[PDB]
């Protein structure tokens, strides 16, 4: 999980 | 900014590219006229080598020095390309490379971020194979050997089918780090935004529900051998993959490609206004798949503790007591694996969203890419971690 | 059960740290004749209850020390070391296919193999990818404990795995040798550095190397021991001899031979430049100093692994110590370093890639 | 090369  | 510094002191280089390799007096002269523009820009910068120095310092004045020299030989080379000349406009423009060599790259060095690029690839990539191999190894040993005729073994498939879908999305993330573009289309962006939410949550939900049901089999064991049957097992993981889908569509929906600066970028559209509905979804993510499940499993752990404390107190037996300790001590680890491994990430998207972050600097693109692939490393180790260590599984691999 | 009765003997440890010593070291004896309940294993429980006797006639911590004789025979601590060597197996497999594969790509496509220096990165690429194509199912053998995909494939990762050895290292040595001939002598170089000279001498290595790849590929099988399947060279009789004589022709020939090439290389190509006497003049150091990072990387990703094939002939490793195991698999790998991640192809990416990686600090 |  984070991008982007 | 020093990002304008970099993309003034490129445009420079990039347009003696473009003199070098021109053949029309119109290519050569409006390489000089960027050139030029992006010249008097870039002397209006100040050097990361003296950031430290006094804008009227002897290291500054001499650093625009070199650019008063530049302009003044670009304006000659643009005389000769106004002139109908090409010749002495493409000889011009090497006396142009002798100058921003003698003068300015003493203050613009730079370095290769071919390294970091590497090392980037190479995190994901072991995370991915792990990960993904591993879960699909674990899923293959339950469905073909060890059976799912016990309540444990329905969560190690969950855990598992969750692991295995959220590592999926590894090798398209890394190649668009790589590529600095999304070259797999909006269908594809779909697919892997949906999955990486998705996956996230029913992860989490399923390893936290393992927690209580832990909890349910060490402090109620009598009325354990009524809840922690199949059935209701297979239930629960069916209402988590069902329910996690309030998450997965609406993802599903927002995701798009967007042209920005000539690449392609994968992103979320939100509704108006979006950045408010983006703040909001990145809120409620971290309440519902980080806050909410160390709270559930760390009440399942101060339970255990205190329902094994009562036993200790009780001293009767401590000779099968103590077999019921090692669960309560692996549930401490859960908890403070799952801490270690999401909170440098939700910290990173607290800090990002709040505060302007250098997205060019080597040390936050390291310190991001290390704190994206932690998560993976959660949610792909919890499924093997606890299949390898089960007693029954371990019998069946 | 073997698993709680290693527990009940670590969970008595801590309750000692007199009567409560006695009553915690008397449980430990019963637990320790059920767990003595494969030879190696059963004499480590022989060697436990002497020690736990001498402790009930009075020996505090020297039964942690006996049960290093029984342990490898902790439980996760043996599976994060397995998920380590996997993931370390993989990072240096996908960087190695994909970096390689990526470098032909770009020689194929863009550069289109002009220069003698493309001939000899594109063989130093398809050696590589050729190289860290064994890897998924040497890593696969470590984790199984086992070979589970036959003589055939056997003979396949065995004979790949000599042969990309030595097209490998002999494509290096000879780039190293090419550019020496750049550097010192430049009439010359005209006459030699062609890309005709570059396809040709290529070549012979790879058809060179088949000297190897072919007797390794008709040695290779795979043989029961201890229950499971082992892959292995089976050599004539005596095979002692001709195992030891491969041992030292793959040292001699694949490591000090193309060091003393490279540094002889270097070497002379440092005399040339201290001889002389601007940009153009530089742009040779440049050339030289790239020599240097080869051999260095060349004797630190190589010397370990050969370091450790002389020990394990020589002294009786214990093949179940966890750490000696970590160290193996560290040595292997880091010897597919240089073979698919090399120097060479490290800078042929920076010089192509260039802009993607270029940025001011 | 080491394996096995
Ligand atoms: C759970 C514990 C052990 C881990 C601590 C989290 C660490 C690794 C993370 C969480 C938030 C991160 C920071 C978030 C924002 C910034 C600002 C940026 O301009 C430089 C990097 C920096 C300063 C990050 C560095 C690493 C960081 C401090
Ligand atoms: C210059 C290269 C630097 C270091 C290589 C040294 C490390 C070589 C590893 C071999 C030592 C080793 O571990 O072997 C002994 C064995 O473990 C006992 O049982
Ligand atoms: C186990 C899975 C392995 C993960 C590997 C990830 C795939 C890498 C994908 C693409 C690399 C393309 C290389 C191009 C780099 C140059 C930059 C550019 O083209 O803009
Ligand atoms: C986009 C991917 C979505 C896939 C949805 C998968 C939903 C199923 C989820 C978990 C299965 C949990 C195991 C319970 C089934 C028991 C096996 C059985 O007896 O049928
Ligand atoms: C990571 C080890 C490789 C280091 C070698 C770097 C060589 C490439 C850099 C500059 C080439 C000279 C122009």
């Amino acid at each position: 999980y984070x991008f982007g | 900014t020093m990002a304008d510094l970099e993309d003034n002191w490129e445009t420079l280089n990039d347009n003696l590219k473009v003199i070098e390799k021109a053949d029309n007096a119109a290519q050569v002269k409006d390489a000089l006229t960027k050139m030029r523009a992006a010249a008097l820009d870039a002397q209006k910068a100040t050097p990361p080598k003296l950031e430290d120095k006094s804008p009227d310092s002897p290291e500054m004045k001499d650093f625009r020095h070199g650019f008063d020299i530049l302009v003044g030989q670009i304006d000659d080379a643009l005389k000769l390309a106004n002139e109908g000349k090409v010749k002495e406009a493409q000889a011009a423009a090497e006396q142009l490379k002798t100058t921003r060599n003698a003068y300015i790259q003493k203050y613009l060095r730079s370095a290769s971020s071919l390294a970091l690029a590497i090392a980037i690839t190479a995190l994901y990539s072991a995370v991915c194979a792990v990960g993904l191999l591993g879960n699909v190894l674990v899923m293959f040993v339950i469905v073909r050997y060890t059976k799912m005729k016990t309540a444990t073994n329905i969560y190690i498939f969950s855990l598992a089918l969750a692991g295995a879908l959220a590592t999926s999305t590894l090798p398209f993330q890394s190649a668009d780090y790589l590529m600095e573009t999304w070259p797999f289309g909006e269908l594809l962006c779909k697919a892997v935004l949906s999955i990486d939410y998705y996956s996230m949550f029913t992860s989490i939900f399923t390893l936290t529900m393992m927690c209580v049901d832990r909890y349910i089999a060490v402090c109620h064991p009598v009325k354990a051998l009524d809840f922690r049957t199949p059935a209701k097992a297979k239930l629960i993981n069916i209402c988590i993959w069902v329910l996690a889908s309030g998450v997965g569509v609406p993802i599903m929906v927002m995701a798009v490609t967007r042209p920005r600066d000539g690449a392609v970028v994968c992103m979320l559209q939100f509704p108006s206004p979006s950045w408010y509905w983006d703040t909001v979804t990145k809120i409620c993510v971290f309440l519902f798949a980080f806050v909410v499940p160390i709270l559930i499993i760390t009440v399942c752990y101060g339970l255990m503790l205190l329902r094994l404390r009562s036993v200790r107190l009780l001293s009767g037996s401590k000779e099968k007591d103590r077999s019921l300790r090692r669960i309560t001590r692996m549930v401490l680890v859960v908890v403070v694996a799952f801490v270690v491994c999401w909170a440098p990430i939700h910290i990173f998207v607290i800090v990002w969203t709040l505060v302007d972050i250098d997205r060019r600097d080597p040390l936050v693109v390291a310190a991001l890419h290390l704190c994206i692939a932690l998560g993976y490393i959660n949610s792909s180790l919890n499924p093997v971690l606890y299949a390898f260590l089960d007693k029954n599984f371990k019998r069946c691999f």
